[PDB]
């Protein structure tokens, strides 16, 4: 039979309380209905409806051979479709369904098996055996169908979801598509794949500790296609079938998980052992993909070399950030951006924050400064680590806490799938902070505007003020890197820069401190664009026409580029051509002289 | 053309917040102040400029050159046509009164120089004549109501 | 009925009789041929969502002043 | 899809229509129903092929009888 180690594994997995049950036809085989009998199978129901339709056609007076050939039709789908398409009295078909699928009383094994704590209930039945079994056992239930939005029932518990419909409040017109009985209903464009509950089902079977199938015959092909491909899901699922079944009879089921041929009767006893432990279990677990940011506890001395490293070479520690945060008078060590206060005020009112910027204009450092200040204000800030561990489990464990949480994601275009899940299944006490470049934002506009972005505040950190220019030149004055230019006044110093490059941190850094870090970043982005000879010739032609000063025209650019790649629409969708030349309506213009 | 501009502007100006924000953009471009998101929030008397769906509208994209999320005007000959013909004078004077009251109301605490120069720049007759061209009644009503919105203007010879 | 609970439905089910419970957010023409209409005038608890406390379930002093009531519903003529 | 959109008629020769995907293609539309012809075996009652009748016209004559129609129509098709 079934071994003892499988018993121990099943007990341990079900005792967590994060298990999922899939209910099939075999669970409610022992229940009784309105007419005082066990609910029928497809064969008897098909025979009854064929007999009904044949009696009607006998009443209307057709030939006897047609009647004798329709009566013996025991295919539920074809008989139901013929009834709904030819016989005009569908009210009695609905009445027959209501008579046959309304459970009046349940047994005790069902009460014991449905007195646990599950994550969610999924079923393919029509009857109300599960809802009755949940009330009787001292617990609420709210049933649903595929025609219900899952976002309205986000906070609800004891969600018993019926997939092929329900008869409790079914109407007359629901037989065509809603209740999967006929061949016409299975071919409809409205199916389980197109429904919004499909994504929820996938997330649930990804997140659960174990999945238990109760007497499921695995008829539906979509669930087969879900469960066949993966192997990590197979190591968690279990199947319960009736007694006296050989391995070859369960070979079809064995491809999707372990098979235990004991029946619901034997699983009820395991439920009786595990019910008390199911409701108690609680564990905070560990968070693997998000590291908890912690503020500084000691005072470190800041030396000029640290100023030089942070200003030019890009290297800084979080102790430096925590030190410049606590005292706001220390303008000689960091630039105080005015957007931090606006961003904090926005985040105190339950609003998400999306920051977009150009190349290297102080975005990750702003994220770190925000992280340092918001923990001091009393939140909990978690920084997303680019790890191979799961993200749905971590966001679930974060939701299980009871504090105010802010989650920081940097350069979300590289983790667009996780960042999507984050905006898809966000909770009440979790805010989001997403930062990205302009190209990364514009390449994912169509993946994000379809969701709810009304709770998002969009900020841009591309430009500064004249006060921040004065602060930057004060930092350089304290560093003393001007050289021979220290004698001249403020206007003379920045006289060699263009108007818009003057109000950007990246060009200011490259022009004054000649930050190699920015040079390395520019080389990295431009390498992937200048690898092709054609694009290299076109970029050099654009630069040549700009340094001459003569205006840019597609014919002229093609003439001096010795090719015709400017006419192609893919030239303006490259990396460097977008990140080094500002584009507008397909035209190409350069940013500033200090870059070219 | 006028028909094309009317058709493409009615696709955005039908909303109240969109109309207020577009009027704020045109007003601040008329005065000459920089088009900053936080300041256009105060002038527009809402926070629809922070939403990501504003810059993807038909009217906003088709009347203003957008670039990396920022909003700037196309040309003066279209902005002044919009002010004269698409926005009615009766809407313009009422919205001007509303924003003049609100700026002062929120500026009594923050004490920002930009709001002060905005208020003392709206009172100049050149901007008002550039906003309500040859309208005697609306100009008179605006000038006779600004002194009752804020009571310190009577002591100012300006 | 005016109760928000399921005693009528459990009583009907336990007596060998089916039931289709509804509310005022259902149209009468879709259930023209239906039998055992247990219409809940005040509201229902069985599958109430979070937004049903404002107007759907008549409990608060705001849910008695909403523009949607028993008079303006389509079930008034049927009653 | 484009081929069944542009064609004059679609002929099925002894196709039991087991795959669900062609079923989902042909069940929805009505203009494609008028151009579809199913050729099944002889000695079949109407019911035995009710499943195939939902998608288009069904003729129970077999390839045996269709050979004569092909032989009578070959000389016109190339012209
Ligand atoms: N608040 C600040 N004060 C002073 N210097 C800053 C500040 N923010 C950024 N910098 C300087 O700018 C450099 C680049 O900034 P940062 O690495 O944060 O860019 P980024 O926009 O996050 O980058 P990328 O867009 O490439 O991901 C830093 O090495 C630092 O010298
Ligand atoms: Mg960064």
């Amino acid at each position: 039979s079934i071994s003892d180690e499988t018993y121990e594994r099943l007990k341990r997995l079900i005792s967590t309380g994060n298990a999922i049950v899939f209910v099939g036809a075999g669970f409610s085989k022992e229940s009784i209905n309105i007419i005082g009998s066990t609910p029928p199978l497809a064969k008897d129901l098909a025979l009854q409806i064929s007999n009904k339709s044949a009696n009607y056609l006998k009443e209307v007076g057709a030939d006897s051979h047609y009647i004798e050939e329709i009566k013996q039709c025991d295919d539920l789908m074809v008989a139901s479709d013929f009834f709904l398409n030819n016989i005009p009295q569908k009210d009695e078909l609905l009445q027959l369904l209501k008579d046959n699928y309304t459970i009046k009383d349940v047994t005790q094994e069902q009460i014991d098996i449905f007195s646990m704590k599950w994550r969610r209930i999924y079923t393919t039945n029509y009857d109300n055996a599960i809802e009755l079994s949940l009330i009787k056992s001292g617990k609420s239930v709210t049933p649903l169908t595929l025609e219900d939005a899952p976002n309205q029932y986000k906070s609800a518990e004891d969600i018993c979801l019926h997939i092929n419909g329900r008869i409790e409040r079914s109407k007359e017109s629901d037989l065509d598509s809603a209740i999967k009985l006929t061949t016409s209903s299975y071919l409809s464009p409205e199916q389980f794949l197109t429904s919004s509950w499909y994504r929820q089902f996938k997330a649930d079977i990804d997140n659960a500790s174990a999945i238990v199938f109760l007497g499921y015959s695995m008829y539906d092909i979509d669930i087969q296609k879900i469960f066949f491909n993966d192997s990590s899901i197979k190591s968690k699922t279990f199947f319960i079938t009736r007694e006296g079944t050989t391995k070859f009879q369960n070979y079809k089921l064995a491809m999707f998980g372990e098979v235990i041929n004991i029946g619901v009767n034997a699983f009820s006893h395991i439920a009786a052992k595990c019910i008390e432990e199911s409701h108690q279990d609680k564990e905070v677990g560990l968070i693997n993909s998000l590291e908890l940011y912690t503020p500084g506890e000691e005072h470190d001395e800041i030396r000029d070399n640290d100023i030089a490293n942070f200003m030019i070479f890009g290297k800084v520690s979080d102790r430096y950030i925590d030190e410049v945060t606590l005292n706001d008078n220390m303008h000689d060590k960091i630039i105080l951006r005015e957007e931090v206060s606006k961003i904090i005020e926005h985040i105190e009112t339950d609003n998400d924050i999306l920051i977009a910027s150009d190349l290297g204009n102080g975005k990750s450092i702003m994220t770190r400064m925000l992280m340092s200040k918001l923990s001091r204000k009393g939140y909990l800030c978690f920084y997303y680590l680019y790890n191979e561990f799961s993200f749905s489990k971590d966001i679930e464990r974060l939701s299980k806490l009871g504090q105010k949480i802010v989650i920081f994601i940097d350069d979300y275009s590289n983790c667009i799938d996780d960042t999507r899940y984050a905006i898809e299944n966000r909770k009440d006490n979790i805010q989001l902070v997403l930062t990205t470049r302009h190209f990364g934002y514009e390449n994912t506009k169509q993946h994000l505007l379809t969701m709810d972005m009304s709770s998002f505040k969009t900020h841009s950190v591309d430009y500064l003020s004249d006060s921040e220019v004065d602060n930057f030149v004060h930092i350089v004055d304290h560093l003393g890197a001007w050289g021979e230019k220290a004698g001249l006044s403020r206007h003379e110093k920045l006289s060699e820069l263009d108007e818009n490059a003057r109000n950007q941190l990246s060009f200011l850094l490259l022009s004054i401190l000649k930050s190699e870090a920015i040079q390395s970043r520019i080389r990295e982005i431009s390498n992937l664009a200048l690898n092709d000879k054609e694009y290299k010739e076109t970029v050099f032609a654009i630069l040549l026409l700009d340094v001459i000063g003569l205006p840019l025209v597609r014919s002229l650019i093609s003439d001096v580029a010795v090719n015709e790649k400017i006419y192609s629409a893919e030239f303006t969708e490259n990396e460097g051509v977008k990140n080094l030349f500002i584009i507008s309506n397909g035209m190409v213009k350069t940013k500033s002289s200090t870059l070219s | 053309i006028q028909s094309r501009i009317r058709e493409i502007s009615n696709l955005a100006l039908n909303d109240k917040e969109y109309k207020e924000t577009v009027f704020a953009i045109l007003l601040l471009d008329v005065i000459g102040l920089p088009l900053v998101r936080s300041l256009i929030s105060d002038v527009a008397v809402n926070e629809k400029i922070y939403s990501a769906e504003f810059t993807e509208n038909e009217g906003v994209k088709n009347l203003f050159i957008i670039s990396n999320g920022m909003v700037k005007t196309k040309s003066s000959t279209l902005s002044r046509f919009l002010i004269a013909n698409i926005f009615e004078h009766k809407y313009v004077v009422n919205q001007l009164l509303k924003v003049i009251e609100h700026l002062y109301v929120i500026n009594k605490d923050a004490k920002d120089h930009r709001l002060q120069t905005l208020i003392t720049s709206l009172l100049r007759f050149s901007i008002i004549e550039k906003l309500l061209p040859q309208r005697r009644v609306e100009i008179n009503y605006f000038y006779e109501k600004v002194k009752h919105i804020i009571p310190n203007l009577i002591n100012d010879p300006h």
